[PDB]
């Protein structure tokens, strides 16, 4: 330990909390979460970029003076990912697209770039590192998606025994994908909230009983989609998001879940409604299982 | 002694005379036609714009602007650390430790000033006994981080080093008025 | 003068570096670490000793303002010199 | 010993002033949560009124019992009149803020809270 | 190659950009009178394309001058939701700064930063007008230095 | 007493570098006046005065097109303008270096630097006082 | 002397003699008429009395002291009525100034006077926010320079300087939150009230 690190204070914005996180995929959607619930309670936030400055000007004010620090970089460019992982103790990574650009397949995206970031990461020294995928990640999958992120979870447990791999389900909030994609016009779902998904990451960030393990973050409910998407209509183009949405929610057996990091599930019955709102111009869903 | 505004010395004359003089006001508009005539009087004058970047503002050796810490000719620095300053200095922006320097002098180990903090009120240079914090006469020092104005006892030594030959000028103006 | 840590970091003229394990040498990627390269404590030394036939001198630093309070010095002690603690000048009795 | 009294002579006449504050309160709440679109339920916004009021409760002055009743006017008033904000109402639940855990060790661990 | 013609394109757009800055002045104290008086003859706000005071419904940049209270942080922040992207901050004084000669204080928000995403600070108390206009065209530079088309393309 | 106003445009027109000098000048600095040209500076910079223009417009400067290594064809600051001009400039002076020099002192400034709010050279901030407290380290042999 | 302020005891005079003519009037609602060297006039007096010697001050032929320059309130926490009541006022008939004072504590209000001088509608409402001072008879009474939620009465000498609470956006969920106070600078606390003794003329006894 380096008294750099010794958490002092009371657990507030201008606190310590020993935690220095380099974190990649925080101009996105779950990042802009990750990234509040480390800096709220005074940790210290590496924040590689690719998109240019004006994308990341939501971030400078969720820490306190001094903890954040954006400096630039390209998957593709190596010795641009030592320079981030290098000075820290966790390394997070959430990186993933919905769908396929020129530069950067599914592969590239999925297995290629996080090894190369665990094997900095190694290299380095760290002694945190975790990695998000999906639910239903599975080699049998109608989506390549899914595929890649089942590769990939190996493909970095190879480099990074000691990693933490982390399952959540399609994520709802604001500037999501999931419930704004079905009111923009045989399968069940069970959905969860950024805002549970980012504490059990900042949880297991300090937590000592998650290391190489993997968890399951899945809400408290599950749906079957058309009520689903009937709820929806009810409050108010690609390939692979079809697919993806096509396919039902796994019960995994036994994993350990959301509720061993300490968070507790937040139905979507209670923040639909500060989400749908924008979207205008009840009754609850059944609960089944099958 | 008092005077009166808006108030007559005695009641007018409803002659036709002052009767037609004031429908003349009234009808062919004449009280703003003079208004419209000081418009175009300003519009053939000179504006008292200046080119910013390449003319510059006037200002007086007693300016109060960026911050500086000094030296003397052979080189030593001034900061005694007496912490005057730091006394003194209204919004509590000076943070200042100091120790035995190998050589056995008193001399600072940490000078750090706060520009979000510091009103600019000179107390400060007007506190230092030997002439070694002046608030100079810079003042385009912008940034786009609020961490590049947490000042510190290196960054004013530069600033020194650099404005020196124009610090040291004015103080020789002004040093007879204080 | 500035001489350079196995980090690779400039020391200042009080000795402060991160140490290489510090997690606080992040600040400086890609950026650089204010340092002044000027240190008074070798440039006063590169001063010499000034000599007087008086036991006692009077110091200020220059002008009478713009100097420093004027202080006296005893020069009885020929094994070692008078120093000013203000400006760090030292004088010899001859 | 012997006071000047305020608004009241004793207890009872206090807790009836506070039982009127209440059914202005209660009655009220929803109006809020609809003029103000808070995400929050009127049972959680009832029961955030019961907690604040049994808050004060081993009050015994009627003196210190009218004041309150005062304030909590002064901010039904604020409140009624759109003159508070979500943000105002919302800074009742601290929705932002783990709390102090209630054990020795919970605190020994990480602090010296006591 | 497209490279060549997206950066002129780029290079126009930002152009425009930073020659037609419409401010939003919220002006809360005495870092107030010293924009009244850059948009004053000697300075002439006008005369860079910075228009005196529009409406904060069709403006682009936002000019937060003087202390800010826990009192008026939530208008601050309606107006800064309700303005248009792309936006941008500028930060006008020590009270916007840091808070300044009130920072200790209990009704004082210890710097805009923490209500708002601030992109240039200008220090004093108050700064003149001279240094404010600094302050802009150094924001018209940091327009000037984008590459949105540019990360666009490589992406 | 108009055709003295022309002439007198016509001479502020040519009394340039030409066509490519007027353009220059015209474009950078949007005014195309003439004075007299005091001195200049080592980083390429032009100080022009005229007596007869109102206060304020009596002294200008033309920036160097390269300060440091940096294209400043365009881009122009007054925080180029080192400090012996900058105290001219902003009239603090009725006179200019060339015939008040500063004190030649060591330990100042030969090369001027402008504003580095965002470049790579910029100021990060750190504390320059040591360690306080040192903690206690046990060998590394057992018993 | 050119150093020390001039001293007039033509007023002291007139002071002294009008704190003696409005005692007599009013031996009730009155204690602790004091004339100062500076030749200012003040009148302690007990909360029963603030509407009547308002009123005769304002009406009264002889005082006419109509407008209410200012109406403040003072912490003193160790007297058991701790919060001293100050109306200054001013006569223009006779270019004359005086202080009314009176006291109070928590649980104990005062009259309010907008019957009598309607300025303190917002001076009364002040001094309750900040000293925490309730006031009967007033129509409105509210926080006024206070944020809304504002849980406190800062101008006391026992509320911190820094308060106990502090604002800031948070993304998640979308508003200006309010949270505990923890600052990155601790203000500093100068001990300089000095151990030698500076004027004599107010020294205690032991
Ligand atoms: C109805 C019309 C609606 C559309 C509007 C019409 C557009 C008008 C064109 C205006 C262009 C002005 C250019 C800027 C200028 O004047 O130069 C001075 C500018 C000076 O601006 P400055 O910001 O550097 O400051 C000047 C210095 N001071 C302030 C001190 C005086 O020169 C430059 O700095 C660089 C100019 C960059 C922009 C150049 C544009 C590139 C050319 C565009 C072609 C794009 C299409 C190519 C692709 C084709 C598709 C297949
Ligand atoms: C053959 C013999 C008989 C023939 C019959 C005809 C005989 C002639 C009749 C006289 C005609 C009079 C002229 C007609 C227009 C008069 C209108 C008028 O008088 O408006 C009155 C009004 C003010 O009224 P009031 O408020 O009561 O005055 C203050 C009281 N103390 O005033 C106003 O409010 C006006 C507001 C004006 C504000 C804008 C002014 C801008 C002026 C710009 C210059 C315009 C010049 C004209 C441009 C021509 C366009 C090509
Ligand atoms: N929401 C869901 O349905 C579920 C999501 N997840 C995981 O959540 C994580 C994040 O979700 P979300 O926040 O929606 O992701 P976002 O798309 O919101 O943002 C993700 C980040 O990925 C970065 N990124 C993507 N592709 C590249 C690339 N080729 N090169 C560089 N950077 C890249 C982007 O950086 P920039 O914006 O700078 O390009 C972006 O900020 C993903 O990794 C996904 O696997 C897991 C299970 C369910
Ligand atoms: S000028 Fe600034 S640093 Fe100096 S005493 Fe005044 S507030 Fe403090
Ligand atoms: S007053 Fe001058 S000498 Fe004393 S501590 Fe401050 S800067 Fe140093
Ligand atoms: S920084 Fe100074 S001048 Fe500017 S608003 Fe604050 S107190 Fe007023
Ligand atoms: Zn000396």
């Amino acid at each position: 330990l380096h008294h750099a690190v010794i958490p002092h204070g009371k657990g507030g914005r201008s606190s310590v909390s020993g935690v220095v996180a380099t974190v990649f995929g925080a101009t996105g959607f779950l990042g802009r979460y990750v990234v509040n619930h480390l800096g709220r309670m005074g940790s210290q936030v590496i924040i590689p970029y690719r998109c240019d400055v004006y994308d990341i000007m939501h971030l400078r004010l969720m820490g306190d003076l001094g903890q954040l620090t954006f400096l630039e970089w390209d998957a593709r460019d190596k010795d641009s990912i030592r320079k981030a992982v290098q000075h820290s103790n966790v390394v997070i990574n959430l990186i993933g697209r919905e769908w396929e650009t020129r530069n950067f397949d599914f592969e590239d995206v999925f297995v290629n770039i996080p090894r190369a970031i665990a094997q900095a990461s190694k290299e380095a020294g760290v002694e945190r590192f975790i990695h998000v995928s999906h639910l239903n990640a599975s080699m049998k999958s109608s989506s390549k998606s899914l595929r890649s992120k089942a590769v990939g979870e190996k493909e970095v447990r190879s480099v990074f025994p000691e990693a933490i791999i982390i399952r959540p389900s399609d994520i709802f909030g604001r500037e999501d994908r999931f419930l704004n994609h079905f009111a923009n016009y045989k399968t069940v779902k069970q959905p969860v909230y950024v805002a549970d998904v980012s504490k059990g990451i900042v949880n297991a960030t300090k937590d000592p009983d998650a290391v190489g393990k993997t968890f399951a973050f899945t809400g408290p409910n599950r749906y079957l989609l058309f009520h689903l998407v009937k709820y929806i209509f009810g409050m108010t183009t690609t390939k692979d998001k079809v697919e993806r949405i096509h396919i039902s929610d796994v019960m995994p057996t036994d994993l350990p879940g959301l509720e061993d990091l300490g968070v507790q599930p937040t139905p979507l019955e209670l923040k639909s409604i500060e989400v749908l709102r924008r979207h205008r111009t009840t009754k609850p869903a059944k609960t089944v299982n099958y | 002694t008092y005077k009166y505004v808006n108030k007559k010395e005695q009641e007018s004359e409803v002659d036709m005379k002052s009767a037609t003089d004031n429908a003349a006001r009234i009808l062919m508009w004449t009280e703003l036609i003079r208004g419209l005539g000081m418009t175009l009087s300003y519009l053939f004058r000179e504006p008292a714009t200046i080119n910013y970047p390449f003319e510059k503002g006037p200002l007086s050796p007693r300016f109060r602007g960026e911050h500086a810490l000094r030296r003397y000719p052979s080189g030593e620095e001034r900061c005694i650390a007496c912490k005057l300053c730091e006394a003194i200095c209204p919004a509590q922006a000076i943070t200042i430790e100091a120790e035995p320097r190998a050589d056995g002098s008193r001399r600072t180990t940490r000078y750090d000033i706060d520009m979000t903090k510091c009103i600019y009120c000179g107390f400060c240079q007007e506190a230092c006994p030997v002439d070694a914090i002046v608030e100079g006469p810079n003042f385009e020092f912008s940034t786009e981080t609020h961490e590049e104005l947490l000042y510190n006892k290196e960054k004013l030594l530069n600033n020194g080093d650099k404005w020196e030959a124009e610090i040291a000028a004015n103080i020789q103006a002004d040093y007879l008025y204080r | 003068g500035v001489q350079v840590s196995p980090s690779g970091e400039k020391i200042t003229h009080t000795g402060q570096v991160y140490d290489e394990k510090d997690y606080r040498r992040v600040r400086f990627v890609d950026r650089q670490k204010e340092v002044n390269e000027n240190f008074a404590i070798d440039l006063i030394a590169q001063q010499p000793v000034n000599e007087v036939e008086h036991r006692i001198i009077a110091c200020d630093g220059g002008g009478g303002a713009l100097g420093h309070p004027k202080v006296y010095i005893n020069l009885d002690k020929e094994t070692k010199t008078g120093t000013c603690g203000y400006c760090g000048l030292q004088f010899k009795q001859h | 010993t012997s006071v000047k009294p305020i608004f009241s002579r004793d207890l009872n006449e206090a807790k009836r002033r506070v039982r009127e504050l209440y059914r202005a309160w209660y009655r009220e709440v929803p109006n809020t949560v609809h003029l103000m679109q808070l995400d929050i339920t009127v049972k959680q916004g009832r029961d955030k009124v019961r907690e604040m009021f049994m808050k004060n409760a081993h009050v015994t002055d009627p003196r210190v019992v009218d004041l309150l009743v005062i304030k909590g006017k002064m901010e039904l008033q604020e409140t009624i009149k759109v003159w508070k904000q979500r943000t105002h109402v919302m800074r009742f639940f601290h929705e932002t803020e783990t709390p102090r855990p209630k054990d020795f060790l919970s605190k020994f661990y990480m602090g010296h809270d006591p | 190659r497209a490279e060549y013609v997206v950066t002129k394109l780029d290079d126009l757009i930002n152009w425009a950009r930073r020659s037609s800055l419409w401010p939003m002045t919220f002006g809360l104290a005495c870092c107030a009178v010293e924009m009244m008086h850059m948009a004053a003859p000697r300075y002439d706000m006008d005369r860079f394309g910075v228009v005196f005071r529009a409406s904060p419904r069709q403006a682009d940049v936002m000019i937060v001058a003087g202390t800010l209270t826990n009192k008026m942080a939530p208008a601050l922040r309606k107006v800064y939701d309700q303005m248009p992207e792309p936006r941008y901050v500028v930060s006008m004084g020590s009270c916007a700064n840091g808070g300044g000669y009130y920072h200790y204080s209990y009704s004082v928000v210890r710097g805009c930063d923490r209500i708002v995403p601030v992109d240039i600070y200008v220090p004093g108390c108050p700064p003149t007008a001279e240094a404010l206009l600094y302050g802009i065209l150094q924001l018209q530079r940091k327009i000037k230095r984008e590459q949105k088309l540019k990360i666009w393309y490589r992406r | 007493e108009l055709v003295e106003v022309l002439k007198r445009g016509v001479q502020q027109v040519t009394g340039h570098g030409g066509l490519r000098g007027l353009l220059r000048v015209f474009f950078r600095a949007n005014d195309i006046r003439i004075g007299t040209l005091v001195g200049e500076d080592k980083y390429g910079n032009k100080y022009y005065e005229d007596n007869k223009q109102f206060f304020g417009r009596h002294r200008w400067v033309i920036y160097t097109t390269e300060m440091n290594g940096k294209n400043t064809f365009w881009d122009v600051d007054g925080s180029m303008v080192p400090p012996e001009w900058h105290r001219w400039l902003h009239c603090m002076t009725d006179d200019p270096p060339t015939t008040n020099p500063p004190t030649a002192r060591k330990f100042i400034w030969t090369n001027h630097k402008f504003n580095v709010s965002a470049t790579p050279e910029q100021y990060v901030p750190y504390s320059t006082t040591r360690k306080k407290i040192h903690e206690w380290v046990p060998p590394s042999t057992p018993y | 002397r050119p150093t020390v302020r001039p001293r007039s005891d033509v007023t002291h005079k007139q002071l002294s003699a009008f704190g003696e003519y409005v005692a007599e009037i009013l031996p009730k609602y009155v204690q602790q008429v004091q004339v100062s060297c500076l030749d200012e006039l003040e009148i302690c007096i007990h909360p029963d009395g603030v509407i009547p010697t308002l009123t005769f001050l304002r009406d009264h032929t002889n005082a006419q002291f109509k407008s209410l320059a200012d109406l403040t309130a003072v912490d003193v926490p160790t007297r058991q009525n701790r919060f001293e009541i100050v109306y200054n006022l001013l006569s223009l008939r006779f270019n004359s100034r005086i202080r009314v004072k009176t006291y109070a504590d928590e649980l104990t209000p005062i009259d309010s006077i907008v019957s009598v001088h309607i300025a303190a509608n917002w001076y009364e409402r002040e001094v309750w926010d900040m000293f925490g001072v309730f006031f009967f008879n007033h129509p409105d009474l509210r926080r006024i320079l206070t944020d809304y939620g504002f849980e406190g009465h800062p101008f006391r000498k026992d509320f911190p300087l820094t308060g106990y609470v502090e604002l800031r956006y948070d993304d998640e969920v979308k508003r200006v939150v309010a949270e505990p106070v923890e600052l990155a600078q601790e203000f500093r606390k100068f001990d300089l009230n000095s151990p030698w003794e500076a004027f004599p003329a107010y020294r205690q006894p032991p």
